[PDB]
């Protein structure tokens, strides 16, 4: 079973820790695919659910790490919008372990390449949604 | 008057400088002794009183000024002689080899990888190891690798692994000539090495570090992955001692000033030990606890409060090294009225700040007067804090005296606006 | 990169922002090196979510915004004066 | 000769981290975050006539010097008066912490025979300060009855108080006798 | 600082008279305050009690007992002194709400202005081509004031030099046919790039930095922004699952 | 004055009035006063179970307004923000009503200063046909005899066409399935204090109305209506103030003992969601009724939310969507679930999602006057 | 209106002149005062808390459940006993585990608290629910003393809970003394303690005297004709440590000791036998 | 009993400033400027074992309480090792 994960990343930081990951050669899983944004701020629930309803076993965010946003206050909002959605995704059965929402740092490309792993691992445990 | 400036010392005041005059249109060159700019601020982990990363923040900075139109960057170089007056300065530079090119080098660190040799990195403060071809730190700028021939046995591995064929063991210090119509002396500061103060045992007991080596191991990218150990047995301290001014406010030493930063990042560093390990215990042996600058006392009391950090106000005596290498701190509690004999893992020391290695070289070379501290003098103590009397000089940040980030930043922006009146005049 | 495609798209002729970028190296080719069949899926899937952005992309033109060169310094104190 | 080894040094051997954690726990955290400004021993009315300092009081605790404080006789010099808490720059509640300690201090065994008077007063009879003849005759003259609408006259509340005093142990902290009635 | 200024004053003024100061800390942090303090006892013999007073009563020949702890020697002091001075500290002005609220800006906890960056970016601030100079900021001494008012006045002049501003199109826009007015988004906003005209919300665009919080705060969907419009982003959702 | 017993000075209105007609003496003076330009209230059509919304521009004639009506469950707010937003108003509002109309306010749609809001005490609605159902079935009348309608000490109890009163205990048909509605139970707001004035009889004898002035402007409301001798007022005791206190306290822990039983206890399980979601039609009628959703375009027609099948939507795209919309804004008003063609409970879980909503930040949603913290502007 | 009347013990085992005029004074008033029955002590909150707070709170939980249970809010005309009273409402309404906790020891006596009603002061209650204007209506003599008001620490604070005026310099009780005529006069240290609460007097009499003597030694500098209070446990310090001060140290003051209650009951037309200072000359001064 | 009116609040009455200004003459200037950082009683030998205090013996040489110190028996602890005044910050 291999799992179908969707990522955001924050152009700033998030992304740039996806870029800093492959240029020091990190391997993880191949299963993600990465959509790029400008700030975390840009995420709202209507993405994570579509992703989820059109397929995908885990979603994962990543964003600045709170005080570091590019735009100085994206990540507050998106952290709430996070907690609601974490309270919204089990009343229709889908596990919020399914749902990973992260801050990376564009020079943490450890921290995602183990993030990576992790949340491939957790949701091929879990099995298909 | 010429319509150039320039701006000796990489750190955060001396490229907030560079950037505000190349930002107002003028041409300015900025030379940095290191082959990385960044100063003090891109070692610390975080940054008081928000406990922010402080890499994250100044990292985009070092790159607008290695990617500026306006700015022509040298570092690995020092100023060997400046002649003339305001608006005709000419000033002699000197480009210490690399032994790597540093329009070849892209920074990919396979050299690194290959070198058999080990040498202390000084980005690391004495603390970490890196190889004879090393890149101090991955957001160095430029990204460029450097050779210590000191170390170098001439394997020429780094030849052969190389594939921009950068590496050039054949070069030679180079000189440049420039003129500039203004000087902005931005040139930070050395940490205090409390190894004098033969009481604390620094480096002599093994389980005595100072602030700046504790920085270090907290940093994520130190030596330590971030993890802070014993020196001795490469352990968690399970209890952490903290002496304030040490090398600072002592006339046993000639030290009669405050460092005006210690209390702030000793009081960071025990937060952040906290955080990472909450279980430990933190102690902070103090005089008077400086918290004056905005959030400060808030960023106190939540030492107190959030994290259970212990304040004891009394000058330690002495540091006793155990057969077990744990060390007794011997001090009064002046407020319990008590003399206590406490044990902890880990003594860190709050070292003060001193002018940097070369500064009376620079300062004569300029031809600056230096104040009662041993830091430059400003030209009128309230008035005129950036400007000297040497007309068409100007200084920012520790180069005028001890100060944190903020103030920096604000003197070096001062000292742009200064620097910019007499180039927009012209005459 | 995107600044030197953008360039060269706009010297042709094109709007800067019709044109979309795809990460295949630092995502897909640099951390999969162990799958090469994984690997050539996820560049597929990954050129497939630029061309979907691009269908809907549309021409945008940065704006510039006169600065007058008159300040106002409100206080008259030490600061103000300075 | 003045030599003492022991009372004029604070090693690990005089500290209870348990104590201290006890006391945060049970109602006075804030005693953590005291600056040492002095304010409340300022304020003090019974530090200027006695050796009580309510100041170093709170630091001992905080310090966990939990011997040093619940032996210490001046810890029952507190009135209660609140005037350190009302001034107190950091918001501390002193009274709170000075309670809780009396509080260890008494489980400790650290109680006065006075304090235990009362204590068994109000076993006996429900009340701290309990009526006398004179009074019942007063009450009788000027209007009232010769018992007020208390304990004194339900004997089932005095026994409802006893059983709230069973409940929570104060007459095994007192050392009251039931049998015979009497401070033990 | 200012206190053993004027005891060092009243010192110079009357070598007969007798000072005392009632301190918690002595935060002589500047270049020379150090040195200041030393001086205040060698030279001019001020004498430093560590102890916040409780109280001042007034006796009736007008003299003052200060109640207080000597903390060093653990001890309550009540000492008389002919007068009483008080280190007051320092507090935004009056009127300094209304101009706040005139000019659109954020004030910080300590109840004075916001800089946009508390370390990288002191005198700047969120509202563009607003700058903070000087106490208004927070409290400092003559030469700090002096050194921010400098950087604000470079600051300042860096957009006037250039005499315009670029702003990449990725901004949000408005919809007004579908905006319901709900205002909602004004708040999201850090750069106070959105205002209500009209009842529709309206972007400026010299103000927008291209974040898209406010697109994502909106329900109905009346603020989309360009580059990242909703609808590419969920074709990109959709192109990746399927 | 904080409470008051009011009643009309009219002997039409106090007559036909529920608790002594001040409420409808309230909205007379309004009128004549030219205080507001109309009152938005009820009134019964063919039978008691019939109450239509009435727009009254004038007082002649608004007696027949008079009464309560408890087999009404009307939504106010919806119709005050879509049709009358430009008029200077004063409506009667339940507890939901006044909740709604805050939300709307805080979002602008309805302009605080133009509406009047005479709250009345609410125990709860029932649906008519159920209503009907429910006589017919335990009190064993033809319900076409029913002349009102009343629920106390825990008793529905109806007047008689006859004269008489036939009493049954509440807890029996709620156990049976009938009843007040099921957000009605569980609903935990009894007295209007979201309201300009709040009036009911929990406090009050006989032909009296007990008045709580919860604002200024209700002040001001009866100051003018007894002035003009609109109303005539008197004190409560305060034994009766405490007995109103006593009540409300009981009817609050029995609707939370209800949340606690269809939030918890009976909710469904995952394969029951799933079973009631196979049944959606996709008509909106959930959406439409819902007066915390008033967009004049929805997100969920759009291309890439809204199921182009003749089958049902996934429950994603369309209801998680709506909760991420409004959830936090929920006010258990019933109205989504009561319109439903295919009885789905929705509001239960809508109501669900704002209680974790509320335990975890605090915020409830109709009552407090700020927006939720999700859109705070402050970096909390 | 009515309230429930809590009693204490000093006031009606050492002082009964205090509740006969304070009884007269709310009848006077149009106040109904309905007795708690099988009321006990507060408990006395400087040695009870001071032992054990478990025992504290339970027994004053008990005592306000017989007010629940008369369905009003208790009013205390005691510092000590308003303290205590005050102290475990809130304690009890702010927390549940609290409460929890008291109710399972209550469960044995057949009592549960509910927390349904509100701890008054009798100075409290005289300024708000009566006001100035009504009590002026009934002085029928207009008083001719300088009285020293004693406000007690625990009428006021802790402040942050009580909210009735300030501690430092507050006005009620002098607004409510110059009501009746009298004129209160500044004295040095008016809001310091009388030394009897936390336990003091039954630990150390020699301190608690020691706050006695620097108190009456400033009134007497400042010509005071009366002590006025609001505590039964300050009057009975006042009133004892007079006489206890006179057999130690032989230093005389004879200031008579009133509560407010008896110099209300002045004005308006007292069981003075019961207190070991002789009111007579001050009586007899008006 | 606790109570003590004398030996616990310092006045007037018991400062002595003849006293301060004797010892400040006969060479104990330096006296008038330690800021009790508390190092020479954390390096006193004797304060570790009795209750002995030289910081505060300081403190009261400068305030001027004569009486407070010459009628110490711990004044007489003092080996004169020198170890304060070899680490003294202040130079004392
Ligand atoms: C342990 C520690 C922790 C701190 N933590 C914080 C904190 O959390 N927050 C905070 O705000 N502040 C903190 N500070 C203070 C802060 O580091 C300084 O205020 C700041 O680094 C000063 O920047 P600068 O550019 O003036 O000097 P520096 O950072 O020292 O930079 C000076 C630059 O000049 C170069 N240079 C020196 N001599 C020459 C020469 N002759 N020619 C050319 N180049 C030369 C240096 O190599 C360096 O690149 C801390 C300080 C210490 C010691
Ligand atoms: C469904 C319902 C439940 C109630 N439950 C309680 C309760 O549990 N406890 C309590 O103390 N009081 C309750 N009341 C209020 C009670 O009827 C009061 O006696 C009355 O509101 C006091 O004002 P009045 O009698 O002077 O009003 P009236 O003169 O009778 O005027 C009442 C006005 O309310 C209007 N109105 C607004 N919404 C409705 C509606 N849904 N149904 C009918 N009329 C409506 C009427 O059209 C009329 O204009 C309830 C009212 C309703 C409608
Ligand atoms: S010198 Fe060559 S191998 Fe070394 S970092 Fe530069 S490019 Fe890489
Ligand atoms: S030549 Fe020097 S730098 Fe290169 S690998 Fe050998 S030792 Fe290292
Ligand atoms: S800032 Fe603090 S630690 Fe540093 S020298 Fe000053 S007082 Fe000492
Ligand atoms: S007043 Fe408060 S902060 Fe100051 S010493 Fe007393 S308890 Fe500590
Ligand atoms: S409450 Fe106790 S410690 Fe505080 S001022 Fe009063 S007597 Fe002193
Ligand atoms: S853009 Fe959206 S959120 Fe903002 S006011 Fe308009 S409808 Fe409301
Ligand atoms: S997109 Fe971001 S910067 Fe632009 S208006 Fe919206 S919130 Fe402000
Ligand atoms: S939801 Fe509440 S306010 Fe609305 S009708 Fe039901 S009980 Fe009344
Ligand atoms: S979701 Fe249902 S219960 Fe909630 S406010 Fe909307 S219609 Fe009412
Ligand atoms: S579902 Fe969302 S967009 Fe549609 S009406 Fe409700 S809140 Fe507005
Ligand atoms: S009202 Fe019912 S059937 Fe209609 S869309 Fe809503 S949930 Fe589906
Ligand atoms: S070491 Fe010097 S400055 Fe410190 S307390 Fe002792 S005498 Fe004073
Ligand atoms: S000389 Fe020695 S014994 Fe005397 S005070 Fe100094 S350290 Fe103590
Ligand atoms: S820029 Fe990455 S979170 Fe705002």
């Amino acid at each position: 079973f291999e799992p179908k994960i969707v990522g955001f990343c924050c152009n700033w930081c998030s992304y740039g820790g996806a870029d800093t990951a492959g240029t020091a050669r990190m391997q993880y899983p191949p299963n993600v695919r990465i959509i790029r944004v400008m700030c975390s701020g840009r995420v709202n629930a209507s993405m994570i659910l579509k992703a989820f309803s059109e397929g995908a076993d885990g979603v994962f965010v990543g964003g600045c790490h709170i005080g570091d946003c590019h735009y100085d206050s994206g990540n507050y909002k998106w952290k709430r919008r996070a907690r609601f959605i974490e309270d919204i995704l089990p009343e229709f059965g889908i596990d919020k372990e399914r749902f990973r929402w992260e801050w990376i740092s564009a020079s943490e490309g450890e921290k995602f390449q183990k993030t990576m792993q992790e949340f491939y691992e957790t949701v091929k445990y879990l099995g298909p949604l | 008057v010429d319509d150039k400036a320039l701006v000796i010392g990489g750190g955060v005041a001396g490229i907030q400088a560079a950037l505000d005059l190349a930002d107002m249109g003028f041409k300015t060159y900025m030379v940095e002794k290191r082959p990385s700019i960044s100063g003090r601020m891109g070692q610390l982990d975080k940054t008081f009183p928000t406990l922010d990363c402080s890499m994250c923040i100044l990292a985009p900075k070092m790159v607008d000024v290695g990617k500026h139109d306006n700015i022509e960057l040298i570092t690995y170089a020092e100023v060997k002689e400046v002649d003339g007056y305001i608006g005709n300065f000419k000033v002699k530079i000197e480009k210490k080899p690399r032994y790597i090119d540093e329009e070849l080098c892209t920074g990919c660190g396979s050299c690194v990888e290959v070198c058999p040799i080990e040498m202390p990195n000084y980005f690391d403060e004495g603390i970490g190891m890196t190889k004879a071809v090393y890149i101090p730190f991955p957001q160095a700028v430029p990204l460029c690798a450097t050779i210590d021939k000191d170390y170098c046995i001439e394997c020429m591995l780094c030849d052969e692994v190389c594939e921009r064929g950068a590496v050039k063991h054949d070069q030679e210090p180079e000189e440049i000539e420039i003129e500039v119509g203004t000087i902005i002396v931005a040139t930070g500061y050395d940490a205090y090495d409390p190894t004098e103060k033969l009481e604390y045992g620094y480096g002599r007991h093994t389980n005595v570090i100072t602030g700046l080596e504790l920085e270090r191991m907290i940093n994520a990218s130190g030596p330590t992955d971030g993890k802070v150990l014993k020196p001795s047995d490469g352990e968690k301290p399970k209890r952490v001692a903290f002496i304030h001014c040490v090398g600072s406010r002592d006339e046993q030493i000639g030290k009669p000033y405050c460092s005006r930063v210690c209390c702030m990042y000793i009081m960071k560093n025990a937060q952040l030990i906290k955080d990472k390990m909450p279980d430990t215990e933190v102690t902070l042996y103090y005089m008077d606890i400086r918290a004056f600058g905005k959030g400060f006392e808030e960023f106190y009391k939540r030492s107190q409060e959030k994290y259970g950090i212990k304040f004891i106000r009394g000058r330690p005596a002495e540091v006793i090294e155990n057969p077990d290498l744990t060390l007794t701190v011997r001090s009064e509690d002046t407020l319990l009225g008590k003399v206590t004999e406490y044990d902890y893992d880990m003594v860190v020391l709050g070292v003060g700040l001193v002018p940097p290695e070369g500064a009376e070289t620079l300062r004569q070379t300029i031809g600056l007067s230096k104040s009662a501290d041993g830091f430059l003098m400003e030209a009128h103590p309230k008035l005129r804090p950036v400007d000297t009397l040497t007309d068409g000089v100007y200084l920012a940040g520790v180069a005028q005296g001890p100060k944190d980030i903020p103030d920096a930043v604000a003197q070096a922006s001062g000292a742009a606006a200064r620097a910019a009146i007499p180039m927009v005049k012209g005459e | 990169h995107e600044p030197t495609f953008r360039r060269c798209v706009e010297e042709a002729g094109l709007n800067q922002f019709l044109f979309e970028f795809a990460n295949i190296r630092e995502h897909d080719s640099w951390v999969h090196m162990d799958n090469p069949e994984g690997a050539t899926e996820k560049a597929k899937d990954l050129v497939r979510m630029a061309v979907a952005k691009a269908r809907l992309l549309e021409p945008l033109e940065a704006s510039k915004v006169s600065v007058d060169d008159k300040a106002l310094v409100i206080g008259g104190g030490v600061a103000g004066i300075q | 000769t003045l030599l003492q080894r022991e009372e004029n040094i604070i090693r690990k051997g005089n500290i209870d981290k348990e104590f201290s954690e006890k006391i945060k726990a049970a109602g006075g955290d804030s005693l953590e975050y005291c600056f040492q400004c002095g304010t409340c021993t300022g304020s003090c009315p019974s530090g200027r006539r006695t050796p009580y300092r309510v100041r170093q009081i709170i630091r001992k605790a905080n310090v966990g010097l939990k011997d040093e404080i619940i032996s210490d006789p001046t810890l029952w010099m507190c009135t209660t008066c609140y005037s350190c808490q009302e001034r107190c720059p950091r918001k501390v509640k002193i009274v709170d912490v000075v309670k809780l300690a009396r509080n260890e201090a008494a489980k400790a065994g650290f109680m006065a025979p006075a304090h235990k008077a009362v204590g068994s007063f109000v076993i006996k009879t429900g009340h701290g300060v309990p009526i006398n003849d004179a009074t019942m005759e007063l009450r009788k003259a000027v209007g009232l009855g010769e018992l007020p609408p208390t304990t004194h006259q339900f004997p089932e509340a005095l026994e409802e108080v006893q059983k709230i005093i069973k409940a929570t142990g104060f007459d095994q902290l007192i050392g009251y006798n039931w049998e015979t009635g009497e401070l033990e | 600082m200012y206190i053993m200024k004027n005891a060092q004053l009243i010192k110079d003024k009357m070598p007969d008279t007798e000072v005392t100061l009632y301190y918690m800390d002595i935060r002589a942090f500047g270049k020379g305050f150090e040195e200041f303090y030393k001086r205040s006892q060698e030279k001019y013999g001020i004498k430093f009690i560590r102890g916040r007073p409780a109280e001042v009563i007034e006796n009736p020949d007008l003299t003052l007992t200060v109640r207080s702890e000597d903390t060093l020697l653990g001890k309550v002091t009540e000492y008389d002194y002919d007068m009483v001075v008080l280190g007051v500290g320092l507090v935004p002005p009056e009127g300094a709400e209304t101009l706040r609220q005139t000019i659109g800006l954020s004030k910080s906890a300590d109840g004075f202005l916001m800089e946009a960056h508390p370390k990288l970016r002191p005198v700047d601030t969120l509202t563009d081509g607003v700058y903070l100079a000087g106490v208004a900021q927070g409290p400092k001494d003559i030469p700090d004031a002096v050194a921010q008012a400098s950087g604000a006045a470079a600051r300042a002049a860096i957009p006037m030099v250039k005499g315009e501003v670029e702003i990449e199109p990725i901004i949000a826009v408005t919809d007004s046919d579908v905006c319901g007015g709900c205002e909602v988004c004004i708040e999201l906003c850090p750069f106070g790039a959105i205002s209500i005209e009209e009842g529709h919300a309206n972007v400026n665009v010299a103000l927008c930095k291209g974040c898209g919080t406010c697109v994502a705060a909106c329900p109905s969907g009346a603020m989309d922004q360009q580059h990242f419009k909703t609808e590419q982003i969920m074709a990109q959702i959709e192109a990746a699952l399927n | 004055m904080k409470y008051l017993l009011a009643r009309a000075t009219d002997e039409e209105i106090q007559r036909k009035g529920e608790c002594g007609g001040a409420v409808t003496a309230i909205f007379k003076y309004m009128l004549d006063k030219e205080v507001v330009d109309a009152v938005l209230t009820l009134e019964r059509g063919y039978d008691v179970y019939d109450g239509i919304p009435v727009l009254l521009e004038d007082s002649s004639g608004i007696e027949s307004t008079c009464g309560s009506l408890h087999c009404a469950p009307t939504m106010f707010g919806d119709l005050i923000s879509r049709y009358l937003s430009d008029m200077r108003l004063a409506v009667a509002v339940k507890p939901c009503d006044a909740m709604a109309i805050r939300e709307l306010e805080k979002r602008h749609q309805i302009d605080p200063d133009k509406v009047y809001k005479i709250g009345l005490n609410c125990g709860g609605t029932l649906a008519p046909v159920s209503a009907r159902e429910m006589i017919e079935t335990f009190y064993e009348i033809d319900p076409d005899d029913v002349v009102s309608e009343e629920i106390d000490r825990g008793k529905f109890i109806v007047e008689l066409r006859d004269g008489s009163h036939r009493e049954i205990s509440i807890d029996y048909l709620e156990e049976e399935g009938f009843g007040r509605r099921e957000n009605c139970q569980r609903c935990e707001i009894m007295v209007p204090r979201n309201a300009d004035l709040a009036c009911g009889n929990w406090g009050a004898d006989d032909g009296w109305t007990f008045i709580e002035v919860n604002t200024e402007r209700g002040q001001e409301i009866i100051e003018g209506a007894r002035s003009s001798g609109y109303i005539e007022a008197r004190e409560p005791s305060e034994k009766m103030v405490k007995i109103r206190e006593k009540i409300e306290n009981a009817m609050i822990s029995m609707a939370r003992k209800f949340q606690d039983k269809y939030l918890d206890e009976e909710y469904p399980s995952l394969d029951e969601w799933d079973e009631y979601w196979k049944r959606c039609i996709n008509c909106f009628a959930c959406r439409d009724a819902c007066p915390v959703c008033f967009c004049r375009e929805c997100e969920l027609e759009k291309d890439y939310l809204l199921e182009s099948d003749e089958k049902a939507p996934d429950p994603l795209t369309f209801q998680g969507v709506r909760l991420s919309h409004m959830g936090f804004s929920c006010i258990n008003c019933g109205q989504c679930e009561d319109v439903c063609p295919m009885d789905i409970p929705i509001a239960r879980i809508y109501h669900r999602i704002q209680k974790k909503y509320r335990d975890r930040t605090g915020f409830t949603a109709g009552v407090s006057q700020e927006l939720p913290p999700m859109y705070s502007g402050e970096k909390d | 209106m009515e309230i429930a009347y809590f009693l204490g013990c000093i006031m009606n085992n050492r002082y009964p002149g205090i509740e006969k005029a304070t009884r007269v004074l709310f009848d006077k008033l149009g106040i109904e005062l309905k007795d708690m029955e099988g009321a006990s002590c507060c408990p006395a909150p400087g040695v009870f808390g001071s032992f054990d707070k478990t025992t504290w709170a339970a027994i004053a939980a008990r005592n306000i459940t017989i007010a629940e249970d008369m369905g009003a809010d208790i009013m205390t005309e005691c510092n000590g006993c308003f303290g205590s009273l005050f102290e475990t409402n809130h304690l009890l309404k702010e927390d549940e585990e609290m409460k929890a906790k008291i109710n399972e020891i209550l469960k044995e006596t057949g009592r549960e608290y509910k927390g349904e009603v509100n701890v008054r002061h009798f100075a409290e209650v005289l300024y708000n629910d009566v006001g100035l204007d009504k009590l002026s209506e009934l002085v029928e003599k207009p008083l001719n003393l300088n009285v020293a008001v004693h406000y007690g620490c625990h009428f006021l604070k802790p402040s942050d809970e009580i909210n009735i005026d300030n501690p430092e310099r507050p006005t009620i009780l002098d607004e409510i003394v110059e009501v009746t005529g009298a004129k209160s006069v500044e004295y040095k240290d008016k809001m310091m303690c009388c030394g009897a609460g936390g336990g003091v007097r039954s630990r150390d009499l020699d301190v608690a005297l020691d706050f006695t003597r620097e108190k009456l030694t400033n009134m007497k500098e400042a010509g005071v004709d009366a002590i006025v209070n609001v505590c039964p446990f300050c009057h009975l310090q006042f009133d004892v440590g007079q006489m206890e001060i006179k057999d130690k140290f032989g230093e005389e003051f004879d200031i008579p000791v009133l509560h407010l209650a008896q110099l209300l009951g002045l004005a308006m037309g007292l069981v003075v036998d019961a207190h070991q200072v002789c009111v007579d000359e001050c009586l007899e001064k008006l």
